[PDB]
């Protein structure tokens, strides 16, 4: 895996 | 303030085409010449400007089986249907001319454009 | 000895959403409480466990419309019908557990873990 | 975009 997009 | 899973337009695509080789809700019949290809009409539209102007029409949308024109080759038909079930290209010396005609009518752009430059490279 | 498109993966679920939110060619409706989703069933079974099992079943693979269990929380589905179509979770204070209760409930994992991660933070 | 996968 989660990331900021 | 969305967080984003990496993997997932990439998981999703795998799990589609996981049902089409099971044959899993696929709703037509792609015919080139003698050989004929099951898929997911969403999946064609999502990857072509011609299946999305076929499907988007009134009456085309409702067949089951869609015929292509019979100049269209239907192993760079296969090679470019696997591209839009996997974003991988089967692309060789000896179906680039296929791959690139066909890519050309089914309007998918991308593959129009590294078929030109695999080809200008061997100039 | 295939060539891969990096970008294809996003492309093509931008244009299924794209579709989703025209309304083109889907095929059921998700009844949660007093809300109805209108969405591409090929899509909820590559993201969702339990949409794999219930479009897999020979009676429910033909139903147009599907009820879920009426604690399910609209918004909590919302929220994870977008993520499916977009890799995109707008997970919140607010939302976090609803969102996690409907990711057990439609069996998705990843969202699962990620829910469990920012709930331990906070405590 | 085009890689080797
Ligand atoms: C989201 C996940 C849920 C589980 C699942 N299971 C299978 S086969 C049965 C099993 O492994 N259980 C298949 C197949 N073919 C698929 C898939 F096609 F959609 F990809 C999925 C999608
Ligand atoms: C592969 C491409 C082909 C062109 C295209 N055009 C539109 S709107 C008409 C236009 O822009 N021409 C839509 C929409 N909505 C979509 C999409 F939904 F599938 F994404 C596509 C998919």
């Amino acid at each position: 895996a989660w990331v900021i997009p | 303030s969305c967080i984003q899973f990496t993997r997932h337009a990439s998981d999703v695509l795998l799990n589609l085409n996981r049902l089409r080789s099971r044959d899993i809700l696929t709703d037509v019949v792609i015919v080139v010449s003698r050989e004929q290809f099951r898929a997911h009409k969403t999946v064609l539209m999502a990857c072509s400007g011609l299946f999305y102007s076929i499907f988007t029409d009134q009456l085309k949308c409702n067949l089951s089986v869609i015929n292509l024109d019979p100049e269209i080759n239907p192993e760079g038909f296969c090679i470019l249907l696997d591209f839009m079930y996997t974003s991988r290209l089967n692309l060789r010396e000896g179906n680039i001319m296929a791959v690139m005609a066909t890519a050309m009518y089914l309007q998918m752009e991308h593959v129009v454009d590294t078929c030109r430059k695999f080809i200008k490279a061997s100039e």
